[PDB]
């Protein structure tokens, strides 16, 4: 709820290059600097005689919003022999997938084709490039002697990727073995140690991979998506991958062990063609210290209110149990054809309340299908199913392809170093990427007392200011105390609004007024020091004369509400704090007239 | 003051065929096309349809990598390794608009060649959609139960299968035939079942799946997601098409579901179907029906299953 | 071996 | 803590034969019987014209404790030609290493010498024999054409041996390549398929063996000892070996992949001449399923409390991390010159408490240097460094050599089929071997309630039977529950002993008495069923009259102790269960008098 | 009553001292490795005596020197069991080698220098196989066998060990089938170590204790790179010192005198026994310095020593290799 | 050939 929609950082790329198809952060270390990363899969490059060879750019956070491509490979199509092209880097979609871990950067080209050393063929084995400081190496684990479709010929390695806690790569290739798909994992220390530019099919010792299976598994797309997280307590990150066309297209999500690639758990969708497994994510969403699994099914259609079917989408939420089980809960979309669940981005603690949070995108929803993103906050009981914030796409369709705001996104990094995780969103349909900054959260403890509460009309104690009349008075004391995590000043300006006898309407007569105003309402501009003790203001109210109103039974409600002056609490960049949406910004008490007695 | 539905616990009741042969001409279908050649359709069907017509079209898959081989020798002839007389692959081709001259269909089929590609699943929903929205090219008759017979032996490609080929732009659901050929087969991804179902319903088109192998049960398990559609297993001994299409048409007319549309920004439509004995009812020609609708408050249709009442 | 659409041929 | 010392099974061999130098179990599984295997390196035989060739005896556990010799090779020295002896089986120390897996037995003679096929030499290549039920064969991989010290001529193959999970042998030979040492692993299926008694240098197809290296590694002793365990998560057992003189005598331990014999991990001792690596063992000790490594350094000396050195020996425990490196602790010895760490024997789950255990010997420690064994139990956190049991050698040195009780031992086999692993201990110095049986462990939960706990002298409710009087009563209830694993009686019998007002001594008047006895003590023989529901017994006590005692402040403590009737709980063989280690010998409650 | 020692006193924070008597009488024993690798060093040992007395007169107050040799255990696999080489381990190289042996005592401590000169010149070379040699077996026998060698009562007992290679350890004998630990007694039936084939080598612990109990200081005369081996073992053997023989030889006399100087400058202290339970010693030098008990004090000559010892919760306190033990008890 | 007899070698 605290993402700054007022002044988001916007980044642009060359037209038609799908700038924003993939995004991520980059915190190299060895220096106090940070940057973004954005993928342009259809970008034209200077590589000799190559069309739309793809490219990944590095957009900087410091002041200006300028991006520069990363020369991963300035060469062209190498030759296996005279006039015999070894590779085909045109339309390879380099940058279709991006992923960074500290100094290492890994981009891939799912549609890179190569010749095979054995025959003049054009096979999309897919390749990836890895950079670390000044070193840059190629990584095509599917570029092997195991060729053709029954082998790794169409694997399209790098389709999806991810790092691990201990510097192991995880790579998907849904084409392997007649589209059974495949997963591959290699130690980063081996991708660089065993790299040889004259060798085209490199073999790594400590490699883990899935093997070919029976033909029934054909057309499963193992490796269509990937995530990582521990699911057996060993500490070693395990491998989670979506298999959308699995189980007669019900879809599945395989979990393999990260130490020996042995199967651990299976998930199985429940609707055919729902593409259960288009997206996957893992993160502890309830402070239990156990990674929780999120699975996307963008094409799921639920039986609506009128017994009719309509495509909305659905994400499944599973909480890892100490026993190894999963407490699974579901979550449908809101708008039709919005493809809810296309992207699922862990965020960390977006509000610094103790539990991690997650973003979920519906790239074809909203006004004019400009795309939407939904923010969901986590709790000890699980995921709060009502989103706390909605990000609306700002760009109308350019030419043919919708903007696709939310198709990709990445979070969990505090780039402005303010204390709160920030978020990146991409819209390749207009070649854009946006960086939403997390606003700090102020938590307010408000208190309100009204004494006495049983009011006695004939108990006339206080005298009106200046005059000699006497009225039945009673005190109203409101208290205000606040603090917050992150970059804030030491004093906050609030705007308190009190109202007496709220139940009464405009035409109805109001029975309780304030001693020094003779009015129901009372405004105040209070100013508390941050993290201080309770600061209170004591007021004196009174009742109208006994003979001015007839209703003595209806209660007299006393309502308070406090706003915060945001424009003034801004930091060095104009990022304004926000009030913790958890608590109600209002509280109400009550007092009643005393009737008869003895 | 009337239509074919009455009217134009509150209940409601109800009171010319165009067939389009959309056939998979992939390599795996080499044995079924030779049986599709042969006239008898009209023999069995003339008494019940009260005059009818039939068109013809073919589909294979999207003509891009990795669904086909991009090798120059087979990019145009996907059967180069077997030097077979295969025609080029294609997403969808329209050869014969709805015509009453039966001999033209017989000629258009006999003249048909076989294509080929790589991955088992075929891009059939791509052709089905175009056949539904493209009314001027096919010529769907106004007041006529519009039928679309899809003939294949394998599962179909889904919307997001196209991500592999780098196709990420959703299907727009319009007609794209510059010269009776689907041109967007390489730019728009396959349609989803929701997109397919809605466009199928909006044109009052009922689907008949003519499938052969074990993959018949696949299309069978999807009929709940496509109201107005039916499936039937071709016997691998072939020459069963005529008995299946008539059996499919009979069962199709016995099915009488009901659906809704729009609202007044907040209404319940708690329908409750009652049979003469799921909103439909089979084994019911001009016999009574009845559906109970419940209505509430907190402003512009009720659509019968593929039929021709606001 | 050879599976898929060209398997029956082969 | 549960090893039976009251009546162990003692086996004895021929004098001076070093009977007990090497011990192991034999569980054929094609006979549904179980035996002990004992090595007698310096025993005389009937082999023609041979002296101290050595034997291996099969000692039977059932019925009397009588051993028989196994007949592996009844022939004498073969001849390469007339009057050109091929073999020199005299003083070959056959049986110095024994190691049995299923119906397959493997003995070795590390001092066997042979002539070689190229030269009238006499070199100790060492040899082994392998019996499998009805067929027995020879196995001498160091008896090859790689003769002389430059090769395997002095390898002494069989100095240490071990089997693996997947029917492979691991054999060590500390003398190969001018004592660099060597490891050799051959499939058992081929040691039998290729054997030929007229071929002296046999080729094995799938042999794995270390390779001669730089001369700096001379005098290393690779293969001095061997163990097996997975250390790279491949499922196949990997090879672990001590190299006691490696690294300028700091000692080392090499680990090799059990699939292609490529080096995996290196341990290294900290002190010179400690002989780090004399013994090695590999077993999961903390229930993680990762083989943990145990290394002995018998001659290690620790800077003692007085700033002076003293040789006590040291073992190093190393837990295998999931990351892949090891978490290592060290554990020193107790008595001087006891050679703590000469032998290390995994025991399995000695108390079936969920974690495997281990024994560690000090052959030359104790009263009169008769040898001691130290039983250490494992925990989830590692190895509990406090020994729960001590086994003391019970024989005085016959002559010349110390008994060496514990120099060799083997365990992790439940020979009596009672669900608890037993232990064999050998003392070759007196030609003896003991079978220590593991007693069943009973876990007992005891309960004791006292209500009310504040007693009112003027609250006279219960009537004292036998008199017209009334007294202030309070209830004493005690419960008991018992269970155990494995072979146990269906019902156990505990003798409960309650005493009231225990803080008073003879003479001091006891304030509270039992209603139906008018006595401060109460005895009951309670009988509960193992694994059944708890059994309680409710009692009633009362206080003396106000005019019979003056002290009202001292608490009235209620003391309970509950023995077990061991003799009756014993099984058919007289092996009686044992109460779990940390079971209180007594539980106590309290009640107080109420003043004013 | 009396105080008849060289340490003050002879029999809580009580101080103790020692009297650094100047001009000690010395008893040296040349225990030399006569393995084949030493073939070039024995020829250099011949004329070391006469000059030794020349150089040693300045520091010693009359002295003697004995001689013995060692090779290795005369069993397989340390030697060749071939009949032709069992007695002559140099048969392939037809050299005039004497038989191998564990330890031989040829010349008891004698003050007649010409006697040492004769016993060395008469010495032959042996041979065996494995590089390491069994030296510790001989050192022990030379220490415990007091009646055969004749160690003088009042004489700083010196033992020069001369070798060029590392030594066999206690448990190396398992290869030979020798598994009975060393008993640490004297086993010379006729000036010949008989148990070399029945008892395993002694451990460093056993060796240290027997060296200290007989007040014997060791000098390691080593040549090759293996000098650093014996150097790295002096922490485990109090009272010993090492010296690298120059590969050009003629360094025995310079090491023994140079080693003796440092040995007399070294004054460590050790403990012994207890009452079933610290003895937190703190040694102090002639120059104000806080030196640990075992730290001794270097560069001391006939000057005072000191070191207050604290005892809290029959025992002996031995200066390192001195002929005087000041016992303490309650 | 190394060991004790190597110098001779
Ligand atoms: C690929 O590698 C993985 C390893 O990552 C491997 O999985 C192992 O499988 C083996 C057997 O197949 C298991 O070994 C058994 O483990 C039994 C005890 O395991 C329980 O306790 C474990 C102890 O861990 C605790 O302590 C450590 C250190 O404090 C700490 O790291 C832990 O968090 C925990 O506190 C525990 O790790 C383990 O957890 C697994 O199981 C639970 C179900 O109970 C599940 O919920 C978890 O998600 C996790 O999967 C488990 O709880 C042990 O008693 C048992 O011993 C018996 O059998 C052996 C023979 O194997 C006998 O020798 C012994 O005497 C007993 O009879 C055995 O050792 C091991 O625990 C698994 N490890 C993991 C991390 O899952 C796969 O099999 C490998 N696949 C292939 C194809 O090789
Ligand atoms: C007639 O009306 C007058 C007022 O018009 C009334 O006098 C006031 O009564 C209230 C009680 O309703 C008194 O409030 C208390 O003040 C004392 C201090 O003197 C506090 O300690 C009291 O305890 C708590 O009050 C709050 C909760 O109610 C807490 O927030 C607070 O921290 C204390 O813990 C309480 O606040 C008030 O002091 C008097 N004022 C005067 C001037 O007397 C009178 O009692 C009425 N009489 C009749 C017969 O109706
Ligand atoms: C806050 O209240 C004070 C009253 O003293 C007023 O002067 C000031 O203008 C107010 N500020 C805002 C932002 O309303
Ligand atoms: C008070 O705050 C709550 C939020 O908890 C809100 O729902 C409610 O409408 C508010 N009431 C008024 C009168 O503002
Ligand atoms: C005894 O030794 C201590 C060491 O701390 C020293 O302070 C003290 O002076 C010594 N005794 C005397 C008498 O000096
Ligand atoms: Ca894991
Ligand atoms: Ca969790
Ligand atoms: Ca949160
Ligand atoms: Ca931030
Ligand atoms: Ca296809
Ligand atoms: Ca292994
Ligand atoms: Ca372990
Ligand atoms: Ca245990
Ligand atoms: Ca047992
Ligand atoms: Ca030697
Ligand atoms: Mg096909
Ligand atoms: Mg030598």
């Amino acid at each position: 709820f605290n993402l700054d929609v007022d002044s988001p950082a916007e980044y642009s790329g060359p037209e038609g290059s799908y700038f924003g198809f993939a995004v991520d952060f980059f915190v190299p270390s060895a220096s106090s600097r940070m940057f973004l990363l954005v993928g342009a899969p259809k970008a034209n490059t200077t590589q000799p005689g190559i069309v739309e060879g793809g490219q990944v750019l590095k957009c900087d956070w410091s002041s200006t919003r300028r991006c520069q491509p990363i020369e991963f490979d300035a060469t062209g199509n190498r030759d296996y022999a005279k006039d015999d092209p070894l590779e085909f880097k045109s339309h390879q979609w380099f940058g279709a997938s991006v992923r960074s871990k500290q100094d290492k950067i890994l981009a891939c080209a799912p549609l890179y084709h190569w010749r095979t050393e054995m025959k003049q063929e054009r096979e999309p084995v897919g390749t990836c490039f890895l950079q670390d400081g000044t070193k840059t190496v190629e990584y095509a684990p599917c570029r092997s002697q195991d060729i053709d479709a029954d082998g790794q010929g169409f694997c399209q390695g790098g389709f999806s990727i991810d790092f691990t806690k201990a510097d192991r790569v995880l790579l998907g290739g849904p084409g392997s073995f007649y589209w059974q798909g495949q997963l591959i994992s290699d130690q980063v220390a081996e991708i660089v140690s065993k790299y040889d530019p004259n060798v085209y099919s490199i073999k790594y010792n400590n490699q883990l991979a899935t093997r070919t299976a029976q033909a029934i598994f054909d057309d499963s797309y193992l490796g269509y998506s990937v995530a990582v997280g521990d699911f057996n307590g060993d500490g070693i990150d395990d491998f989670v991958s979506g298999v959308p066309r699995a189980a007669r297209t019900l879809g599945m999500v395989y979990i393999y062990d990260g130490k020996n690639m042995s199967s651990l758990y299976n998930f199985t969708g429940e609707q055919m063609a729902a593409y259960f497994g288009f997206s996957v994510a893992a993160t502890d969403i309830n402070g239990d210290d156990y990674a929780d699994v999120f699975i996307g099914a963008p094409l799921f259609m639920d039986r609506g209110s009128d017994g009719k079917l309509q495509e909305v989408g659905q994400v499944s939420v599973s909480l890892q149990r100490a026993s190894g089980d999963f407490q699974t809960t579901k979550l449908n979309g809101f708008e039709v054809f919005a493809r809810f669940g296309s992207a699922i981005a862990p965020l960390g603690d977006l509000d610094q309340d103790g539990f991690n949070d997650i973003a979920i995108a519906a790239p074809y929803g909203g006004e004019d299908k400009k795309g939407i993103v939904y923010i969901f906050n986590g709790r000890s009981t699980g995921l709060n199913a009502v989103p706390s914030q909605i990000l609306e796409g700002q760009w109308a369709a350019r030419s043919g392809c919708p903007p696709s705001f939310g198709y990709s996104m990445k979070g969990a990094t505090d780039i402005d170093k303010n204390g709160y995780p920030d978020l990146i969103v991409g819209a390749f349909g207009v070649d854009r990427a946006i960086l939403y900054r997390a606003r700090p959260v102020i938590t307010v403890n408000a208190g309100l007392e009204v004494y006495p509460s049983i009011l006695n009309q004939d108990n006339k104690t206080c005298s009106l200011p200046g005059t000699a009349l006497k009225v039945s008075c009673f005190n109203v004391r409101f208290c205000l105390k606040a603090d917050g995590k992150g970059v804030l000043p030491r004093k906050l300006n609030f705007q308190v609004e009190l109202l007496l006898d709220k139940l009464k309407q405009k035409g109805a007569i109001r029975r309780a007024l304030f001693l020094y105003s003779r009015s129901p309402s009372h405004s105040k501009n209070m100013t508390i020091s941050r993290g201080g003790l309770m600061q209170c203001e004591e007021l004196i109210a009174y009742l109208r004369d006994e003979s001015e109103f007839r209703d003595k039974l209806t209660p007299i409600t006393i309502f308070m509400e406090y706003r915060l002056d945001y424009r003034t609490a801004a930091d060095t960049t104009g990022l304004q704090p926000i009030l913790n949406q958890f608590t109600p910004a209002n509280i109400s008490r009550q007092a009643h007239i005393l009737l008869t007695g003895g | 003051i009337n239509t074919q539905v009455t009217p134009g616990n509150f209940m409601l009741k109800v009171h010319p065929v165009d067939l389009y042969y959309l056939v998979d001409v992939s390599a795996s279908m080499h044995n079924n096309i030779e049986k599709l050649n042969s006239n008898d359709l009209s023999r069995k069907m003339a008494f019940f349809s009260r005059d009818f017509r039939l068109g013809f079209g073919s589909y294979v898959d999207k003509t891009v990598s990795p669904y086909i081989s991009i090798h120059p020798e087979r990019i145009h002839n996907q059967c180069s390794d077997y030097n077979l007389d295969c025609m080029p692959p294609h997403g969808y081709i329209h050869v014969l608009s709805l015509t009453e001259n039966i001999t033209e269909f017989e000629k258009a089929v006999h003249r048909q060649k076989i294509s080929g590609n790589i991955d088992t699943p075929e891009g059939g929903f791509d052709a089905m959609l175009q056949a539904a929205v493209c009314e001027s090219h096919i010529g769907w008759r106004k007041e006529a139960k519009r039928l679309l017979l899809v003939m294949t032996d394998q599962t179909s490609h889904l919307a997001l299968d196209s991500k592999l080929a780098g196709i990420v732009c959703p299907n727009d659901g319009n007609c794209h035939l510059k010269n009776n050929v689907y041109v967007k087969s390489t730019t728009m991804e396959h349609p989803s079942l929701g997109q397919l179902s809605e466009k199928l319903i909006d044109n009052n088109i009922n689907v008949i799946f003519a499938v052969q192998g074990k993959q018949f049960h696949w299309y069978k398990d999807l009929l709940p997601l496509l109201p107005g559609t039916i499936a039937g297993e071709i016997e691998s001994k072939a020459a069963n098409l005529n008995n299946l299409v008539v059996e499919a048409y009979q069962k199709l007319i016995s099915e009488v579901k009901v659906q809704v549309e729009n609202q007044v920004q907040g209404i319940y439509f708690n329908i409750t179907a009652i049979c003469p004995d799921m909103e439909g009812c089979r084994n019911v020609s001009n016999d009574e029906v009845l559906f109970n609708v419940t209505v509430t408050m907190k402003n512009y249709i009720i659509k019968p299953i593929g039929f021709n009442a606001k | 071996g050879r599976r898929g659409d060209l398997a029956t041929i082969h």
